[PDB]
């Protein structure tokens, strides 16, 4: 909303005779006590001639690009010069506004007499946006027959000295989106006595003989006031005077005719919407009525409108007049030749506006006054102030009848419910000790009916506030016209904290971990690419597929949500190859979607109560597992270049390190298995258990994914699923005997498929407390011990508890660990050593 | 060419099984590290409150005497200011000496900071014990100190029973004996309920606590009849030993990589 | 000569932005919560003081869940964290909920459709204005300097009443302080209180 | 903290330093007679006669716990430490005693801080043995100065500062 601060300031005047401010002053005190100035524009300045001019002569300059235009203008005291315009929207007779020679223009612009198109131009005709005035549309500005004799001041007639506030007014505030309500709230906030422009003696009730026109009105519409006056016989050629034109123009709204103008004008004064109707374009009774499925309007604006069962109509016998509290219709729209005029003056339902206008796209002036919900104690005021200028303007007749439907039955007191309040509730917010009367007085300032019954006000707000229904409103306004600032800063006491909590703990250590190991943490978009997983070829039954869609997404191919947290990384790691970081190592630590049925929403639950233990539960379940994942990715080197050595690859086992990496930080242990598992290679893919449960997988990327994928040769992977790895808080007592150690190097020979970390255990188990520590050397395959077998060479470290091990001693758990690797994975010895 | 694909798939599928590997093998090329018990001890104890909003301050381990004993209310022939309780610095009668308890950081605290005051001060103290299963001659101590408005003894026991919790369990609770402490008055002895194990849960001695003595405030430029206080003071190697159960102190000091490493990286 | 053979990485400059928040608060007796990103619109909305046709509610503000009115939408703030944070435990609750929300902002150089948000929520008696201006002035020292303050300008939000928007001083630069936009705060609606 | 993690995760074991040196540590590593680490704040009444002086310097306690891990058999093995040091700027000049039922002035607080050695908070670390393990990717590295170095730039990194190296004795 935009509006200028000389009308602003002429309806304050009214009740505060004099009043005047700088505008820096009234933005600092919009933004105190509440409304956002987007943007102030003082209206540009303009120096030297720049004067009404009038056109008495056009020569169309034919031969080049666009129509152009050798203009005489009578400038003042009977001179003429000639000036080359481009514009069309003008013709001989029309005051325009020119900059001559030695002008200086809004942007640092001088104008020079300057030869163009081949005729001398001395100076130019202006747009309303080259004067800093108004928007920039096609073509200059035109004044309306009288305002101003040529030769006028320009700056004195445009009245350049005014300045535009913009505001962003907040939707609770409907009542300021107008003139009339930051009238009140400047009258508010300095203190001054308010005369309401909406009031019988700022507006004296026309009179009432008889109704206006036939209406029925289909109640359950949310309609809740309903008004019609007519004007007779107005010049249909007439144009609105400048000081009116001017006013819509600062206000962002252009004029078209009076019957139009008109009704802008009186919805910025009062706020309240009017639609004017051509009478004599009526069909019969007017109906108000929701529309039916499938229902078609045509718009002012000639566009057709596919309706919905949930929007109210104006219909006549004939067609559809207006989509009530959006737009009216072509059938009875105003047009050039219209000499009767019947004007709306309606209260829609706020929601039924809201909803209908969101769905067809059509935020109207009318429409957004009409979602914050319009004064309707005002409509017939507002009707009546708009008939009478209508017939000023245009010289028309007021008709005596007037509709005035309010209801069934008729509603004749449109105050709220009055709010009840202790009298210094706004001090215990606020934390501040008011001034004592504070509270009551700035309520009555707003309006309200403040009544007094020993420490307990009884409040009734006014009818354009109904946003005011309980006391913490009622707080707001006290405390935002006194002043936020002066609310002391008192720390509160919170009490003792248990601080954070062992898997918030645990979240932070996983990602020093992985940090200082070489992984860069990404955040990680949850909307997963197109066809990720048909590029994994995953089966069409794999679980990962079955995704929580999106139902609006801001890429139309990307709606479906993560079930898996490797596409968003490797999305970054592939940003990351592609601009020359081809050595990377990514992790994320983010929540997976994985949805347990198709989408099930429960059914609202009352406000004004908490909901059951049952009812949350419900609510729980209806929502999908949401599981925090850990994950990484690595391609290129782990280890770089250097003087060191040539570097090392990525490699599989980068990634097993990696789970044993989050494993330590999660203080569990982990056992890697042999899996075969898409995106993974089934040779060079690893499940992770903690204990018996899966928490996940990591190994190299499957080659073929890896191509289709547009992926690093040899990309590998991991991902393990945090909420599968239980809670440990280990109390350690570590067992350190300082005796003597014995070391041994003992060689088994396994077949190949079994696993190393097998073979170890079972040396373990066999060997017993006497072995501290077992760690695999070599791993030796050949032909001298079987093609499909291999050597395993083990480091044993046996040391006693109380006791100088001998070595007869150390070769008994020797011994006894290779039985055990005898019985278990059948190995055979192949020598030992120390 | 109903088949040409389908054995060109086996074919590339045994090819990806001929590169298999033994995903069991060690992976670990960076051997992880440890921080010490202790200090993690310290650092769960210093997180525990700071989330109560708590600060914590050091200072010096050689520390005048000035601070240590005269500021703390120990008369000037106290048992403890003999050769015999404390480490003291060269040469005879220099006022200085190793500190024998971490009060002395809150003594500096209360002179450099404005009032209220909730200050913990977990540092390496000493005294001439010698070095047994049970005993540490340079050991580590939580010690607190709470000066502010209508403090009482029951505020004392909420602290104590809130740094219980967190260190124990839920189901830890303290109870207080009377004692004696020249720092504070009245002056208790804290044991703490250990139910998570020990083997059967049992009372346990933990430390000593009290109200701070107001010859303490006054030491401080503090008016004891508008300021009260409590304080308390628990040592870490104590702590540790009984709760995790560790039979022998000197493998917590001797620094053996044995000890640490099963503790974690404290990461 | 070079030494570093395992280069290091780093976590997330968002991340630790949070974990400094997060340590600020738990230092002042504060506990974090956490809850799903896809979330009920009970939770979202309607305990949060949304009329049923709030604008935010329509396909232009908020992610909603396949199909049309399934109640299902990817959360747009984290308050409904508080909400099932004052579901489960006794009063008074002082509690901070730092988390992934989304928005349909399409990602410039000033806006991310998936952006991190600080919530708090404190209940308890006699809770005043003053002491959310006592918490935000803390909280802004914290992360600014010791130079740092906060002014608070009338604002609206349905989840409070009254309602401010929070500007902060930023002294140590912006290349010469100035005040800046930080977010927004207010007392919690009675409403959210009964539901 | 982040010293303390940022070591540990590279695979260092921290200690607890002792502060009462080794006997005769500085005539062994073959420090010069005026050489400031040997200017030690000395303990007056020691558990071991023969160890009374206070580290100026935390390699001792490191080297001792290193010796220890050597001699049991943990051969592979990196230590550190972060723990103050004791530097005296003169010889032991003790404050006189100041009144208990006022508090001291902040001259007399100066003055006692004055009076106390320089206490410093050091880290450091040793190193032995091999610094990456046996296994089947390889022999192992053993330590070698370039891996101090490094620890030197993981505590720089942890701190958040730059440092420089430069050659010297």
């Amino acid at each position: 909303m935009r509006l200028p601060y000389s009308w602003l300031r002429e309806v304050v005047a009214v009740g505060a005779s004099g009043w005047d401010v700088t505008p820096g002053e009234l933005e600092q005190t919009l933004l105190r006590i509440g409304h956002e100035v987007e943007e102030v524009i003082p209206l540009g300045p303009v120096d030297g001639p720049v004067t009404v001019g009038r056109v008495a002569d056009i020569e169309e300059l034919t031969g080049y690009k666009k129509p152009i235009r050798a203009c005489a203008v009578d400038i003042g005291d009977r001179q003429y010069r000639e000036i080359i315009c481009g514009a069309t929207n003008f013709a001989v007779g029309d005051l325009v506004v020119v900059a001559l020679p030695g002008a200086t223009l809004p942007g640092g612009f001088t104008i020079s007499a300057r030869k163009a198109y081949g005729r001398n131009s001395d100076g130019m005709i202006c747009s309303a946006a080259e004067l800093n005035l108004g928007a920039d549309h096609s073509g200059i500005l035109v004044l309306p027959p009288g305002a101003a004799e040529p030769g006028a001041d320009g700056a004195g007639v445009l009245g350049l000295d005014d300045v535009v506030f913009h505001l962003a007014i907040t939707p609770d505030r409907g009542y300021c989106m107008s003139v009339r309500g930051l009238a009140r709230e400047l009258a508010c906030a300095y203190d001054l006595d308010f005369v309401d422009p909406a009031s019988n003696s700022r507006v004296p009730p026309l009179p009432i003989e008889g109704p206006a026109w036939p209406l029925t009105v289909q109640p359950e519409t949310g309609v809740r006031r309903f008004a019609l006056r007519p004007v007779i016989g107005i010049d249909p050629a007439a144009v609105s005077p400048w000081w009116l034109q001017r006013r819509l123009l600062l206000c962002g709204i252009r004029a078209t005719c009076p019957a139009v103008d008109v009704t802008n004008y009186v919805m910025l004064e009062l706020g309240h919407p009017m639609h004017a109707h051509d009478r004599n374009r009526i069909s019969g009774t007017l109906g108000v009525r929701f529309a039916r499925s499938g229902e078609t309007a045509v718009t002012l604006d000639g566009i057709e409108r596919k309706l919905d069962t949930a929007d109210v109509l104006i219909v006549d016998d004939a067609a559809t007049a207006a989509i009530g509290g959006v737009m009216g219709a072509a059938s009875t729209e105003v047009r050039a030749d219209s000499t009767d005029v019947l004007l709306e003056a309606a209260i829609w339902d706020p929601a039924a506006v809201s909803r209908t206008q969101r769905r067809l796209h059509l935020p109207s002036e009318a429409a957004r006054r009409y979602e914050r919900t319009v004064d309707p104690a005002i409509s017939v005021a507002a009707l009546d102030r708009c008939a009478r200028l209508l017939a000023d303007i245009a010289g028309g007749e007021v008709s005596p009848t007037l509709t005035d439907w309010r209801g069934d039955p008729p509603c004749d007191d449109w105050s709220p419910p009055p709010i009840r309040m202790g009298v210094d509730v706004p001090d215990r917010i606020a934390g501040v000790a008011y001034p004592q009367g504070t509270t009551a007085r700035r309520l009555a300032q707003i309006g309200a009916v403040v009544t007094h019954d020993g420490d307990t006000l009884t409040v009734t707000p006014p009818s354009w506030r109904p946003d005011l229904r309980q006391p913490a409103d009622l707080v707001e306004e006290v405390l935002r016209l006194e002043g936020l600032e002066v609310i002391p800063s008192v720390l509160p006491p919170a009490p003792a904290g248990r601080g954070l909590t062992a898997g918030q703990q645990r979240r932070r250590t996983i990602g020093r971990s992985l940090a200082l190991s070489g992984y860069v943490e990404i955040l990680p978009t949850p909307f997963l690419p197109a066809g990720v997983f048909d590029l994994w070829g995953l089966e069409a039954d794999d679980s990962r597929r079955m995704t929580t869609r999106v139902l609006n997404p801001l890429e139309a191919d990307r709606p479906q949500l993560a079930t898996t947290l490797l596409p968003a990384l490797l999305e970054a790691l592939v940003r990351n190859v592609s601009r020359g970081l081809v050595d990377v190592a990514l992790f994320a630590i983010a929540q997976v979607v994985q949805p347990t049925e198709q989408t099930r929403g429960v059914g609202l639950i009352p406000v004004d109560r908490r909901p059951t233990d049952d009812e949350i539960a419900m609510l729980d379940a209806s929502l999908p597992r949401q599981p925090q994942h850990v994950a990484a990715v690595l391609a290129g080197l782990r280890e770089p270049r250097g003087p060191w050595g040539p570097g090392r690859p990525v490699e599989a086992a980068d990634a097993f390190e990696a789970v044993r990496i989050i494993a330590r930080a999660s203080r569990v242990d982990v056992t890697l298995r042999p899996a075969q598992y898409l995106p993974w290679h089934p040779g060079r893919c690893a499940q992770v258990f903690v204990g018996e449960s899966s928490v996940g997988h990591a190994g190299q990327l499957h080659p073929a994914v890896i191509e289709r994928s547009g992926l690093p040769k040899g990309t590998c992977a991991v991902e393990l699923n945090l909420d599968a790895i239980p809670c440990s808080a280990p109390l350690p007592a570590p067992r350190v005997s300082p005796y003597p150690a014995v070391f041994q190097d003992v060689s088994l020979v396994v077949a190949a498929d079994i696993p190393a970390q097998a073979v170890a255990d079972a040396v373990r188990a066999g060997a017993g407390d006497l072995l501290e520590d077992i760690a695999l050397f070599d791993v030796f395959t050949g032909p001298q011990i079987g093609e499909h077998r291999k050597s395993l060479t083990f480091a044993l470290r046996f040391r006693a508890p109380d006791r100088t091990l001998t070595e007869d001693d150390a070769s008994a758990a020797r011994d006894a660990a290779v039985q055990s690797a005898a019985e278990r994975v059948g190995a055979v010895l192949r020598g030992w050593k120390l | 060419d109903e088949r040409l694909a389908t054995l060109r798939a086996e074919r590339d599928a045994a090819v990806l099984v001929a590169e298999g590997i033994d995903v069991t093998l060690p992976s670990t090329r960076v051997p992880a590290g440890a921080r010490h018990p202790i200090i993690m001890l310290a650092e769960h104890v210093a997180d525990t409150f700071i989330a109560m909003g708590w600060e914590l301050a050091e200072g010096p381990e050689v520390e005048t005497e000035q601070f240590n004993f005269d500021a703390l209310n120990f008369p000037a022939d106290h048992p403890a200011r003999g050769e015999q309780d404390t480490f003291y610095i060269a040469p005879e009668d220099s006022r200085q000496l190793l500190r024998t308890h971490t009060s002395p950081v809150q003594i500096r605290t209360l002179l450099a900071r404005e009032l209220p005051v909730y200050i913990i001060s977990i540092g390496r103290t000493f005294r001439t014990d010698e070095l047994d299963a049970t005993h540490t001659p340079i050991f580590h101590q939580v010690e607190g100190l709470a000066v502010d408005r209508g403090l009482s003894m029951a505020h004392l026991r909420g602290t104590l029973d809130a740094f219980a919790r967190a260190e124990f369990g839920p189901s830890a609770r303290t109870r207080i004996r009377p004692h004696f402490f020249p720092f504070t008055e009245p002056s208790a002895e804290v044991d703490v309920w250990f139910a998570n194990k020990i083997g059967g849960a049992a009372w346990v001695e933990w430390g000593g606590c009290g109200m701070v003595h107001p010859n303490v405030l006054r030491a401080t430029g503090i008016d004891p009849d508008l300021y009260s206080g409590f304080a308390f003071g628990m040592g870490l190697e104590r702590t540790l030993q009984f709760r995790n159960g560790i039979p022998d102190m000197r493998d917590m000091v001797e620094g053996d990589v044995r000890f640490s490493l099963p503790f974690g990286v404290g990461a």
